[PDB]
RNA sequence: GUACGUGAAAUUGCUGAAAGCAUUGGAAAUCAGUCUUACCUGGGUGAGAUCAGUAGUCUCUCGAGACUAUGCA
RNA sequence: UUUCAAUGGCCCGUCCACGGACCAAGGAGUCUAGCAUCUAUGCGAGUGUUUGGGUGAUGAAAACCCAUCCGCGA
RNA sequence: ACCAUCUAGUAGCUGGUUC
RNA sequence: UUGAGAAGCUCAGACGAGUAGGCAGGCGUGGAGGUUUGUGACGAAGCCUUGGGCGUGAGCCUGGGUCGAACAGCCUCUAGUGCAGAUCUUGGUGGAAGUAGC
RNA sequence: AAACUUUCAGCAACGGAUCUCUUGGCUCUCGCAUCGAUGAAGAACGCAGCGAAAUGCGAUACGUAAUGUGAAUU
């Protein structure tokens, strides 16, 4: 199961990998990172970081800012491949928020980790007639 | 359903006999009396009679509206 | 001994001397209806009997008639059932209910619906619920 | 099997369902239909008496018919009326035929009787609320009448039994005299007297004068008749909790079934005083049940009609759209 | 109650050698009733189970059914009956097995060898 | 008589909350140096049999009576004469078709029921 | 078959590369060869599709066409529900009943069911009253439907409703039962009466059903409050959503005009376990339908 | 769902809330159970049984239980 | 239950030092022969069948029975 | 030098010894 | 007056630190015999739990969640029977630390 | 305020405890007596089934003959 449901089944998307080959520090900090951005933009910054543009901050592990390109590589895979999620529901493109990203520890073969991403659409308060 | 099922443990015979209320010297019947306790508190009232427990007072309904009514001593 | 058997209560004696018959060893007699008569009953049977056990005859009589009439007035009165749960439907109806739930598809269902319904007008000329703006595309 | 039904909505239907057919099998052919009839829920049918070939069909507002089965399909061979001041308060609680006499029993206790040639027409007036009426099967102008708080009696037109009796003479008001008067049974262990409410009849004297008849009660209770032993019944089984809606015979093993309100339908072992087996896969209260030879059909509130035989082995099965209400068996031989 | 010391009452050993028993115990392993008629005309309680015998399920989801063993496969003590199968996900009628003793004999498939094997098990051909 | 209890807290053992490899049983501690054992102040209590409870009123639930365990219907009616001294408890592992056997008996004979809303269901 | 545990998870491994290998081979050249020829890439489009469980539904002929049945509307303009669906179109008055004491948890969801519904009243069930009674009362009192919410245990697990006087009682059990402030991004309803949208009760039996929770609400829904109630039937789940809906630009959407829903509660979901034919008695009633358990183990078998 | 029965603790992530060992209480969150329907007394109506200025059957040891009739004072 | 407040509160075992990163599981007065006292039991100027023999048809390594000795006591 | 038994080699001693 | 589990019930008075050491009564575990007309697929055992209860305590009972095949009370028998530590044995996992470092 | 730090709860990991099982071990008893120059024990090499880090077998290579059950093997 995935941990957290922060929205409706119709208006989310998830996408996940196990036992990725990474480093579990470099992941947490860089999933904290894009945690509640919107999907465009998320992918914008991982580009940037990519191309030595902006760097992840480190608040936990930091021992700061730096550029890890493996643990990127995979959030940006598994957001493709959230947003893919997202076009076989039928979702919009343009509410798209990840709304609950988190990365866990592997069983050590190194340090694996399994990351999870949940991507939502941004709720919206409809007008009350009064 | 009229004999004993249990132990029925009967009470020993208290000795506590009921005797009158003596209350106090100042509560003479005709006295005006200032409400401490109630939905009447701070109200003055004339005391009428000495009940049993209580004082039978009533403020002149004209006056202070309060209507017929008992208060502990 | 006092016990209840058919909605009817009896006195259950034994004697030393059928000690050794299990099946004779006990003898019954039918308590009356009538409390203040079963009372009676039970002196008569067990006259020169030890106080204690005829005390505790009586006491057995007592609660055995307020057992049969408490037994009467629930038969009398509506009580719900009382009907067992089960782990595994419950498990299983869990299990169906939230995939049953995920191929629902509640809010797009509600919307295709809502939308062909304002398509069909089944709403006034110009609903008041939807803006001029949104209602020009309803045409278009 | 040809059977034929009739529904809520008056509508009747006759069914050419042959052995094997079962709707919910999608390979399965669907029975052969043709209906007639009205299509008001005020005159929906009642009973569904079958006199040999002929079949006398009751409606809500009274509206007996009588369809000949010869003919594909039935014509209205004859057409009775009934007051309507017998409708008012009233209703048609049980219809059976008995040496060309049509019965009508109303729930108030109005019996109305119609001869089928001389169209004569009696009323009697019986005891309170009646719940189910039956006729003697053998001896003539019997009647065993029975209702909620109202224990069964046996009205006998005729003092001795003889062989036959004229038609004309039978069912007069100043003839009929009760031989026959159920006693309550004994209050139960919590001394709660043990209500009567009467709810079927049946003579079971065939498959056990001298009546043997067998009743079934409101409370779910199975009470077997001995008139010559005593006026409490002989036996008494609680074979259900629900109501029991209705009972009968079947020729074929010389048994008796019954079925109560909770889609239950059970045969009962007079023999062995006990209940072998039940009919399965049936759901909804069934509305009617009708045996012929070795068949039985029972029809109810889930819209089918399933049709066993007297061994309990279910032979055929189908859908009728429309909410039933009774059921017969014309033919009991497969379509060819 | 045993009273053979030849025969062991152990659970290990009667496990051991009820799985580890070769295909020909294994034969008399899968045995199965015959029906009434058959019990009544045969005079034999129970035989092996064969190749094209006539069949009828007695017990399980599968209860009601009947058909010809189109095989037995004593390896894991199941018998595979025609049509008695379940389709898979992709559309194949994968058969499902039963145990011998749960099926009843409604047709044997009477060789010479059977019909010496009902004389001699107190048989009437 | 009221049900009087002299102490409502459980004896922790002590450094229970130090360690998760140490229990919250209660075990005398066996030191020779033990501050604790010493009964300094603010040091956490030990058993002593002081605070055993009324012997009039020891085992009673706070209404009262006294809990019985009950596996079966032919439990409950051995408490016919004691059903204002003690109350019937259905054990864990009767099954909910005994549970409503022993529940409906029990109304009968007067008998509180611990835990009578178990494993049902209500349909009125 | 391979005891060893090791060796048979080894085993496996080789097992499960080979077969992921050649599955993408596979996968690889027919992708190669329809990408060439779109003739087959729809062609194949057309014919895979996958299966679910509503496709896979078992056949049941109670299932009633889409085209309208001269007979069906025969038996359905002279029922119990017909002063509702005919001309006379009477007014539905609710009555909302819980079971004999109940908490205060029970009205904490009463109240939200009272706010579903206009018009419609809660009165406390008192005394040696029962559900036959009731019935009986609120008919002679003008009310023509009585809710009696069943709690034990402090939670609301049942729900009978009975059509008065003597109109189909059905017995439904909820579940997953959500208060407004348990839901995320919620709102307070108005006074506007809501409207309702039912689906999937394809079956005569889900008719039957879904004529009784349509006879509860208003004929006329005030559209101006845009407050929409949903049953919804899913493999016989029947799931209970109120929402306030505005609709605006959706690009996904066919048309280019999508409604944005806020959910208003109380959420809660039930499954249809009696339908009796009269007033609700538990033990003499006429049973029009009862849930067999065992029956519905087969997850592609629905009755509603 | 083969990293597959159950799946504890140490341990790690996310979300939520709060804050920056014992005694006693406050606040917040939660929880236990809690009763009305019965007792007596009077009458009316019917019911029956352990009642009959009543007849039989079976089992035990005159009468003790279990019954089946018939009556309802 | 969490937290706050007022009050008290110096790390445990071991013999200053020595052991302690955490958690689970395992982990130490045991069996046997001899002797002495005490208590219980059976019998008692006796006492102890089980080396062995008889016997045991439901399990037969048991239970039951006992010839000739022999021990300790007198 | 190594390896296997003897070996549970030699204890005034060390550390530990469980509701 | 019913209050004999005479091993029961009942009256009274005094007393209460405790290492070594002595005495007594109890709680728990694996297996044995007997017993509970014992519990169990309408869910055994186990585990989780700011749910409740009992006992001074060792501990026991129970609600809910999880689970899926066996288990327990009482009377005796028996023992490889109770852990916080032995720089204990085995396994697992931490802070050090994404540090030293390549 | 927020991060950070702590605590609590929920969920997700991690780990493999517990419980239940068990074609295994361990222990006691009983019955019997049979390796090799007519090439043993052991070792190597092949054969086909295969999973072989197992097994069977020997160029007649999972064995052939004869016997038995009687119709598989997966």
């Amino acid at each position: 199961r995935y941990s957290a449901s922060p929205a409706l089944e119709t208006k989310c998307a998830k996408a996940r990998g196990a036992y990725l080959r990474t480093h579990f520090k470099n992941s947490r900090e860089v999933a904290f990172t894009i945690n509640g951005m919107s999907l465009k933009k998320a992918f914008i910054f991982l580009d940037n970081v990519k191309e030595h543009k902006q760097a992840v901050p480190f608040r936990r592990f930091n021992g700061q800012a730096r550029w890890p390109v493996k643990s990127v590589k995979f959030f940006y895979d598994l957001l493709k491949n959230a947003e893919a999620n997202a076009e076989a529901k039928g979702l919009d493109m343009d509410k798209l928020i990840i709304k609950h990203v988190q990365v866990n520890a592997a069983p050590k073969q190194s340090s694996p980790s399994h990351i999870e991403i949940i991507v939502a659409e941004e709720e919206e308060a409809v007008p009350k007639a009064n | 359903k009229y004999y004993p099922a249990y132990r029925e443990n009967v009470p020993k015979k208290a000795r506590k006999a009921v005797r009158p209320t003596k209350l106090r010297a100042s509560l003479a019947p005709g006295t005006v009396c200032i409400l401490l306790a109630g939905r009447f508190r701070g109200k003055r009232v004339v005391v009428l009679s000495q009940l049993e427990d209580t004082l039978v007072v009533t403020g002149p309904y004209k006056v202070n509206g309060v209507p017929i009514r008992r208060v502990n001593h | 001994t006092v016990r209840e058997d058919n909605g009817k209560l009896y006195l259950y004696m034994k004697t030393i001397e059928r000690a050794h018959f299990p099946s004779k060893l006990w003898q019954r007699i039918k308590l009356s209806k009538n409390y203040a008569k079963a009372l009676e009953q039970i002196d008569q049977q067990l006259l020169y009997w030890p106080g204690r056990q005829i005390h505790r005859c009586k006491q057995r009589l007592t609660r055995l008639t307020q057992y049969l009439l408490k037994a009467r007035r629930l038969a009398l009165k509506h009580q719900p059932a009382l009907i067992p749960i089960k782990p595994k439907q419950a498990h299983r109806e869990a299990s169906r209910e939230r995939k049953a739930l995920i191929a629902a598809k509640l809010e797009k269902n509600i919307e295709k619906e809502l939308v062909k319904r304002l398509k069909s007008g089944v709403y006034g000329d110009q609903p008041l619920n939807v803006n001029e703006e949104i209602w020009n595309k309803v045409l278009a | 099997m040809k059977l034929l039904l009739g529904d809520e909505i008056g509508q009747l239907k006759f069914i050419e369902i042959k052995k094997g057919t079962d709707t919910s099998n999608p390979e399965s052919e669907a029975p052969v239909i043709q209906k007639f009839g009205e299509l008001d829920r005020e005159k929906g049918v009642l009973f569904m008496l079958k006199h040999e070939m002929n079949v006398f069909v009751a409606r809500k507002n009274g509206t007996i018919e009588c369809w000949n089965v010869n003919q594909e399909p039935p014509i209205l061979s004859s057409l009775w009326q009934l007051d309507s001041s017998l409708l008012e308060t009233a209703s048609i609680v049980s219809m059976k035929y008995s040496n060309g006499w049509l019965m009508l029993a109303l729930s108030d206790g109005n019996l109305l009787f119609r001869h089928i040639e001389s169209s004569k027409l009696r009323k009697l007036q019986l005891h309170g609320p009646l719940s189910a009426v039956e006729l003697h099967p053998r001896i003539p102008g019997i009647i065993a009448a029975g209702g909620k708080e109202n224990d069964v009696c046996l009205y006998s037109c005729n003092p001795t039994c003889k062989s036959n009796i004229d038609e004309l003479e039978l069912w007069r008001t100043e003839n009929v005299v009760k031989v026959f008067q159920g006693k309550n049974v004994k209050n139960d262990s919590l001394n709660l007297r043990v209500r009567v409410w009467i709810t079927g009849i049946v003579f079971t004297e065939d498959i056990i004068l001298c009546f043997h008849f067998a009743t079934i009660t409101h409370y779910g209770q199975l009470r077997f008749y001995d008139t010559k032993h005593g006026r409490r019944p002989v036996s008494t089984f609680d074979v259900s909790t629900s109501p029991l809606s209705h009972v009968g015979l079947l020729p074929s093993i010389k048994l008796l079934y019954f079925a109560d309100k909770r889609a239950q339908i059970s045969i009962f072992d007079h023999s062995k005083k006990k209940v072998i087996g039940r009919f399965q896969g049936v759901k909804g209260a069934p509305s009617s049940i009708h045996c012929l030879g070795n068949v039985v059909a029972i029809t109810g509130l889930d819209r089918n009609v399933r049709i066993f035989d007297a061994d309990r082995k279910p032979l055929a099965n189908a859908y009728i759209k429309a909410l039933p209400t009774s059921i017969i068996v014309i033919n009991e031989r497969d379509a060819e | 109650m045993k009273f053979s010391r030849d025969v062991t009452s152990s659970r290990r050993k009667q496990r051991k050698a009820h799985f580890g028993a070769p295909s020909s115990v294994r034969r008399v392993l899968m045995s199965a009733p015959l029906s009434k008629e058959l019990r009544e005309q045969y005079k034999i309680r129970s035989l092996p189970v064969r190749r094209d015998d006539q069949i009828t399920v007695i017990r399980g989801s599968n209860k009601g059914r009947e058909g010809k063993i189109t095989s037995v496969y004593r390896k894991k003590f199941l018998l595979l009956i025609e049509r008695v199968t379940r389709e898979k996900a992709n559309g194949a009628s994968a058969p499902v097995g039963i145990d011998a003793s749960k099926v009843v004999i409604t047709k044997l498939h009477l060789d010479k060898d059977r019909k010496d094997l009902i004389v001699r098990k107190g048989g009437k051909v | 008589v009221n049900i009087i209890k002299k102490r409502t807290k459980p004896f922790k053992r002590h450094q229970s909350d130090r360690f998760k490899r140490v229990g919250e049983s209660w075990r005398k501690p066996r030191g020779i140096d033990s501050c604790v054992r010493r009964r300094f102040r603010g040091t956490i209590s030990m058993p002593k049999i002081g605070y055993g409870n009324n012997k009039k009123t020891r085992y009673c639930m706070p209404n009262g009576l006294k809990a019985f365990l009950v596996r079966n219907v032919s439990d409950v009616e051995l408490l016919l004469m004691h059903n204002k001294t003690y109350a019937a408890e259905i054990a864990g592992n009767v099954s909910a078709r005994k549970r409503v056997e022993i529940v409906e008996k029990a109304r009968a004979l007067g008998v509180k029921v611990t835990n009578a809303g178990a494993k049902v269901r209500s349909q009125e | 078959k391979i005891k060893n545990k090791i060796v048979r998870q080894q085993q496996y491994m080789k097992a499960l590369h080979q077969k992921n290998k050649d599955k993408l081979e596979r996968r690889k050249e027919r992708a190669k060869e329809e990408e060439k020829d779109p003739e087959k890439k729809r062609l194949r489009l057309s014919e895979n599709i996958p299966a679910t469980i509503e496709s896979k539904r078992v056949y049941d002929e109670t299932i009633i066409e889409d085209k309208p049945d001269e007979e069906l509307q025969a038996e359905l303009k002279d029922d119990e529900f017909s002063a509702y669906f005919s001309e006379e179109r009477k007014v539905p008055k609710l009555l909302v009943t819980t079971s004999k004491r109940a908490s205060r948890k029970c009205y904490d969801f009463a109240s939200e069911l009272l706010d579903c519904f206009p018009n419609a009243e809660f009165r406390k069930r008192t005394g040696d009253i029962e559900v036959h009674e009731i019935a009986e009362a609120a008919a002679k009192r003008g009310y023509t439907d009585l809710l009696v919410l069943n709690e034990d245990r402090k939670k609301t697990n049942a729900l009978t409703l009975v059509h008065l006087p003597n109109g189909p009682s059905f017995y439904f059990t909820l579940s997953n039962l959500q208060t407004a402030k348990e839901i995320s991004n919620h709102g307070r309803s108005t006074g506007h009466i809501p409207e309702l949208i039912i689906n999937n009760f394809s079956t005569r039996l889900g008719m039957t059903v879904a004529r009784a929770f349509q006879s509860l609400f208003i004929q006329t829904p005030q559209i101006q409050g845009r407050q929409v109630v949903t049953i919804h039937c899913q493999r016989d789940f029947l799931f209970f959503r109120r929402h306030r809906y505005a609709f605006r630009e959706k690009s996904n959407m066919p048309d280019g005009i999508g409604t944005g829903l806020q959910e208003l509660g109380p959420r809660f979901t039930m499954r249809l376990r009696m339908v009796q034919k009269g007033v609700w008695d538990r033990k003499e009633g006429e049973v029009f339908f009862e849930s067999n358990a065992g029956e519905e183990s087969d997850r592609r078998k629905f009755w509603l």
